């Protein structure tokens, strides 16, 4: 089911995590790491779906950063208006 | 930031496929990496500070869930 | 394809929402007796021994 390799992912999460813990590495439940990764993947896949609809809407089939950028701004409006 | 670069191109491609994306610019890789960092920063911050709030030293799945609910609302 | 765009965006958002709510319900439990990853080293105890998280077993018990 998982698409990102867990190791590189957990190194990243650890790097980010340490900024908040005074240079001390908090340990993580294995299930906290999986929860985090599943959630990040769900997020990126959703963003890709949204972005791609814009691609198809532009008349394209190739996804560009501008499509992603634009899907972020639209999620932001959804979140802000609704 | 040698670690975000550890998130590989094939991983990014699989994620995009899962999203229904047939093709990508090569520029999509960094774009995606940058988006992932911002996501993980928001969520991890809430997760750990919650663990700390509870006077614990181990981040649990329930801590992550609290953070997802927070970022959800927001 | 503009009217159809919005409709697809609405559908897309909903799938995400359902999916996040399934994730939240699934992970909102203690998992009291599950392995803790030692983040300093990115390793954890398995029945097999000491393993690298997402990686190879490094010490055999």
């Amino acid at each position: 089911h998982l698409l990102i390799r867990k190791l590189p992912f957990s190194r990243l999460a650890r790097e980010i995590c340490v900024k908040f813990t005074r240079g001390v590495d908090f340990n993580w439940q294995a299930q906290a790491l999986l929860a985090l990764q599943e959630a990040a993947e769900a997020f990126l896949v959703h963003l890709f779906e949204d972005a791609y609809l814009l691609t198809l809407h532009a008349g394209r089939v190739t996804l560009f950063p501008k499509d992603v950028q634009l899907a972020r701004r639209i999620r932001g409006l959804e979140e802000g208006l609704g | 930031r040698d670690n975000i670069q550890g998130i590989t191109k094939p991983a990014i491609r699989r994620l995009a496929r899962r999203g229904g994306v047939k093709r990508i610019s090569g520029l999509i890789y960094e774009e995606t990496r940058g988006v992932l960092k911002v996501f993980l920063e928001n969520v991890i911050r809430d997760a750990v500070t919650y663990t700390e709030h509870a006077k614990r030293k181990t981040v649990t799945a329930m801590d992550v869930v609290y953070a997802l609910k927070r970022q959800g609302r927001t | 394809e503009d009217d159809q765009l919005l409709q697809k965006l609405r559908a897309s958002r909903r799938r995400f929402q359902r999916r996040m709510q399934r994730l939240i319900e699934k992970y909102n439990q203690p998992f009291e007796d599950t392995p803790v990853v030692q983040m300093a080293t990115l390793t954890y105890e398995t029945p097999q021994g000491l393993r690298i998280w997402g990686g190879r077993l490094i010490k055999e018990r």
